[PDB]
């Protein structure tokens, strides 16, 4: 989901939750730099996470997810947030390109 | 936004061609949202009856 | 007209910008390397200047007398440049001497300096002071320099440039701590 | 399609005559640009420097609004080119941004 | 009856009270050879003494008002009058009725002379101009110079000597100078091949732009034809069908010296033209001729395309 | 047979933005207390950049890094042209390697070129760099004096060893961090610049600072073989590079050896230009751009 931040970066890990009620119910502490991006390999934390969303996914127990990235990328590096369609009011300054 | 073309298109014209044509033609789309604040997670309605 | 020594100099190109601030931080130097030292054993101009052109140039030529400049073109007074340019070497002047030599030449013909003193001692309004002032005794001017950085006004200015009498006699009148002409001739070809 | 050029032309030139103060003003954004073909009178308040913002000599972009009203004019569909005018259509928006440009050469000057 | 040596614009012929009607079958805009009159007056007067000639003009017809009303909302109109004055009598005079209107043209010509020979350029331009708001055109006075003489200084702008590429910008900086008027020019082949492609009922000749000014559609057994432009009868020449007379043949003439012909009307049509969609500017002039073995005294636009 | 229609690059060497502030010379061992040049108007009101006389020298925190993999495309349209795209790129590292850019471009880090007006008049630079994958550093550095070069270049015996991590960092085998600073003890009443608004200078929030596309054009010039001469130096890599300080069109569109003139014949008809030319495709091709029709 990090698209353009994630290549590039040095090293990346992911805090998961569930939430029951106000609250964290468990935890997940994750590694892109040990899993791929390209093969989906079975795992053995994450797969009763995969039994989680599958329960929630049936409807049978709702849950509530916090996927937080923790990308370390630079100090004072360029992120990437998304662009807009520009409408043309702008004159030479004002934002006008992106 | 913008999105690529989720329409059933009509297969007296369904070719391969106009689909990787029609992709570097995008959406201009403008639309709204209404989200919460992200420092809650409650949402409240109130009317009179 | 005097000397009997000299330097070259030429700035290589870049990428950066043009020689106007170029022109006017050469103006500094030669400020700094007449003044800043005090001496009038040298020269100082932009002979290669374009008055009918309304630019600096792209040479230099800052040399001096023998004895002068013998001992002169050769430090770090006017460094960061040895780098991307090259400083001349020890030859002699030529038989005939180009007698001439651009100092600093300009004028002032604004509201803010003349009017400033007949503000801040006859203390009218504007009215003596436009009627006293015309449109046609003096206007903006390009001189043979360029904007310097100089943080009294943001955007560059007319520079300060011109010319004098060209002759080809030898002019045995001593310069000043400048390195301009005062009358005489100077190393100026 | 060259004769409704024309006719926008014509507008420009009506429009040519009833700008006593062209200038820059409240609602100049897009007619700070749009003010090349429709040049309003030479402003006083500019500088020696007076061809960038009040005398823009740069009708390159409308070449870019002949191609906005191209484009927008007809919607030009995946596969109605099969033909030889299909992109004959695109030929001759081409030939009417030809003449736009060459209308438009010395629009600001 | 050749492309010129050189072009001659003036802006804006401001013009006024002009004739309408100027034939029987039309009111609008006045008739060509009103023009072409006028150029051979003003070549009178001014190319014996100058040495140069003129041949056809050029109209553009910014705007054209007219002095017409609409009465109690019928679907015709009416025209504004002027008083005559009073009858010998003293009651009132026998009025009669002529449409006037107040137009804007400027006039393009066609020179065959020493305008840059043997005399100077804008010498020669400006005292054409100066020399030609003294006359009138059309039944009706020139507004003379006023503040519409701040554009009205002209080139003298040549065709026939110059580059190619720049015969091309001349003309076109000739066009960046005419650009809200519509031009007016004939369409005789046009006239030609369209009553003789439409001779599918019947051969008759005066049923062409009889059958032209109103909008034609054989609907659906609503779909508005494809006009193609703006179809409008013009008075395109003079049949004279009785034959020639003498100065004391019939007497009444205006000059004693000159020979008398009884005329009639003739009826093409022309259509209006943006500047832009032409060949060339010198593809537009209505010239003049008189064919004395027919009846035909007609004026035209030779090389209209 | 033509190329792909849409056609772009994502950038490599991508830096940061160089926040200033003065300090102290023989402080650089621990340089982290030091406030910016705060701006200030005052009347025409101009922009001076001041340095205290407990100060005189200058600091510029900017940061470097290297995303590596050139070969990929960042949205190529076509299909029979990113298989050759990258065999093509890939056979010319494996070809020759690109470890002449990687001096280039260390010769751009050699020279504190980054500061444009900044640079000139001082007493001694020393521009500085360190290691990084994490948090800790790996191997420190320091520079010359004789070693900086306004237009020259010259390698070392410590320097290669940079020289070549940079290469392998844009090879792909191992990404690492640069953090960016370069002494200046240029003086007590210098108004030494950085880049500037649309007389409105760059103020990063309480501070001054320069872009980060300037701050990069001064770390990619290398084109030195346009086909005039190259006695002036090398330039800033771009299609029909040019410059403002020249403001004449070096690399004319007029012949062959131009980048959009040479590139789909190197592609397609497979003209290969010497290997001081192909610094330059390659150099430019880590710029990125909207390339293609």
């Amino acid at each position: 989901f990090l698209w353009r931040n994630r290549v590039g970066a040095e090293a990346v890990e992911v805090r998961i939750n569930h939430i029951r009620q106000g609250e964290v119910a468990r935890a997940w502490r994750f590694d892109a730099l040990a899993i791929g991006l390209r093969d989906f390999k079975a795992d053995a934390e994450l797969d009763a996470l995969a039994e989680l969303i599958a329960s929630g996914l049936s409807g049978s127990g709702h849950v509530l997810l916090e996927v937080v990235a923790f990308a370390r990328i630079g100090d004072g590096q360029e992120v990437f947030p998304s662009q807009e369609l520009i409408l043309d009011k702008g004159d030479k300054k004002g934002q006008k390109s992106k | 936004v913008r999105g690529t073309i989720s329409n059933r298109l009509k297969t007296k014209d369904r070719d391969p061609a106009k689909l990787d044509a029609s992709i570097q033609s995008p959406n201009l789309q403008t639309v709204d949202v209404a989200n919460l604040p992200s420092d809650a997670d409650t949402l409240k309605v109130r009317f009179t009856l | 007209m005097a000397m009997d020594h000299y330097l070259d100099i030429r700035l290589r190109p870049d990428p950066e910008f043009p020689p106007a601030q170029l022109m006017s931080v050469l103006f500094g130097k030669l400020h700094q390397a007449l003044v800043a030292q005090g001496g009038d054993r040298i020269g100082v101009s932009f002979p290669d200047l374009d008055e009918s052109r309304s630019r600096l140039g792209e040479r230099l030529r800052i040399h001096a007398s023998a004895d002068d400049l013998r001992a002169l073109l050769a430090r770090p007074w006017l460094e960061g440049l040895r780098d991307h340019l090259q400083f001349g070497e020890p030859a002699v002047v030529p038989h005939p001497t180009p007698y001439r030599q651009v100092s600093r030449v300009q004028a002032k013909s604004n509201p803010e300096r003349l009017r400033r003193r007949l503000m801040r001692r006859h203390d009218l309004s504007e009215e003596e002071a436009r009627k006293r002032i015309p449109d046609t005794v003096a206007r903006a001017l390009d001189l043979p320099f360029v904007t310097l950085r100089s943080q009294s006004t943001g955007q560059h200015f007319r520079l300060f440039i011109r010319h004098g009498p060209l002759q080809v006699t030898a002019e045995e009148g001593g310069f000043t701590c400048y390195g301009l002409s005062k009358g005489g001739f100077v190393p100026w070809f | 399609v060259a004769q409704i050029c024309d006719e926008a032309l014509q507008y420009a030139a009506r429009l040519r005559e009833l700008e006593p103060g062209w200038s820059a003003t409240p609602g100049c954004q897009l007619h700070d640009a749009e003010q090349l073909w429709l040049d309003p009178l030479r402003a006083q308040t500019d500088e020696t420097f007076l061809q960038r913002r009040l005398r823009g000599d740069w009708p390159a972009e409308v070449g870019n609004r002949f191609a906005n009203w191209l484009n927008r004019a007809v919607s030009s569909d995946s596969q109605i080119l099969g033909s030889p005018e299909a992109a004959q259509w695109s030929q001759e928006l081409s030939k009417e941004l030809t003449m736009f440009k060459e209308i438009l050469e010395d629009e600001r000057d | 009856v050749t492309d010129p040596e050189a072009l001659l614009l003036l802006p804006r012929l401001s013009i006024q009270n002009a004739n309408a009607i100027s034939s029987p079958l039309t009111w609008g805009f006045p008739s060509p050879g009103a023009f072409t009159g006028f150029v051979h007056a003003l070549q009178r007067r001014v190319g014996i003494s100058l040495d140069i000639e003129l041949d056809g003009v050029g109209i553009v017809c910014h705007r054209f008002e007219a002095q017409i009303s609409q009465p109690a909302g019928k679907r015709t109109k009416v025209f504004n009058l002027t008083r005559n004055p009073l009858n010998r009598d003293g009651s009132t005079a026998a009025i009669v009725e002529e449409g006037r209107a107040h137009l804007e043209v400027s006039l393009l010509l066609g020179v065959h002379g020493d305008g840059l020979d043997d005399h100077p350029a804008q010498e020669i331009a400006r005292q054409v101009q100066e020399q030609a708001g003294a006359m009138r055109l059309a039944g009706g006075s020139i507004l003379p110079w006023c503040n519409e003489r701040f554009p009205a200084p002209n080139a003298e702008l040549l065709m026939l000597g110059g580059s190619d590429e720049q015969r091309r910008k001349n003309q076109r900086r000739l066009t960046r100078r005419l650009l809200p008027g519509f031009a007016l020019v004939s369409r005789e082949a046009l006239l030609q091949q369209h009553l003789e492609t439409l001779r599918t009922t019947l051969p008759e000749a005066t049923t062409l732009d009889a059958l032209l000014d109103l909008c034609r559609i054989n609907f659906e057994p609503w779909q508005v034809r494809d006009k193609p432009g703006w179809l409008v009868p013009i008075p395109a020449g003079y049949n004279a069908l009785s034959p020639l007379y003498l100065p004391g043949e019939v007497r009444n003439a205006r000059d004693r010296e000159t020979p008398l012909r009884f005329v009639e009307n003739l009826f093409g049509l022309g259509e209006w033209l943006s500047p832009h969609r032409v060949a060339a500017l010198s593809d537009l002039l209505w010239y003049h001729h008189a064919e004395p073995d027919k009846g035909l005294y007609r004026w035209s636009t030779p090389r209209f395309v | 047979l033509s190329t792909a229609s849409v056609l772009a690059f994502e950038r490599k060497l991508d830096p940061s933005d160089a926040l200033m502030s003065a300090g102290a010379w023989a402080q650089r061992d621990a340089s982290q207390e030091w406030p910016a040049v705060t701006v200030r108007e005052k009347s025409q009101t101009v922009d001076v950049a001041n340095l205290p006389s407990d100060a005189d020298t200058l600091k510029v925190r900017f940061t470097l890094r290297v995303l590596g993999g050139a070969g990929t495309p960042s949205a190529c349209n076509d299909a029979a042209y990113r298989d050759k795209l990258l065999q093509t790129v890939a056979t010319y590292v494996n070809d020759q390697g690109f470890a002449e850019l990687a001096r280039r471009y260390a010769h751009n880090l050699a020279n504190a070129r980054f500061l444009w007006r900044n640079r000139v008049g001082a007493e001694a630079v020393e521009v500085r760099i360190n290691h990084i994958r994490q948090g800790e550093v790996a191997r420190a550095w320091r520079f010359d004096a004789l070693a900086i070069g306004l237009r020259d270049f010259k390698a070392d015996a410590e320097l290669d060893a940079l020289a070549e991590l940079i290469a392998s960092g844009l090879s792909g085998s191992g990404h690492v961090l640069l953090e960016v600073v370069a002494f200046a003890r240029i003086g007590d009443g210098q108004e030494v610049f950085p880049s500037q608004e649309l007389k409105t200078l760059y103020s990063v929030r309480d501070a001054a600072a320069i872009h980060s596309q300037k701050i990069g054009n001064a770390l990619r010039t290398i084109d030195t073989w346009y086909p005039d001469e190259d006695g002036l130096g090398p330039i800033a890599v771009e299609p029909y590079g040019s410059v403002t300080s020249q403001g004449k069109a070096y690399r004319q569109p007029k012949q062959k050896l131009d980048f959009y003139t040479l590139l789909d014949n190197w592609v397609l008809r497979d003209e290969a230009p010497a290997v001081e030319q192909q610094h330059y495709v390659i150099a430019n091709l880590i710029r990125g751009g909207v390339f293609g029709e």
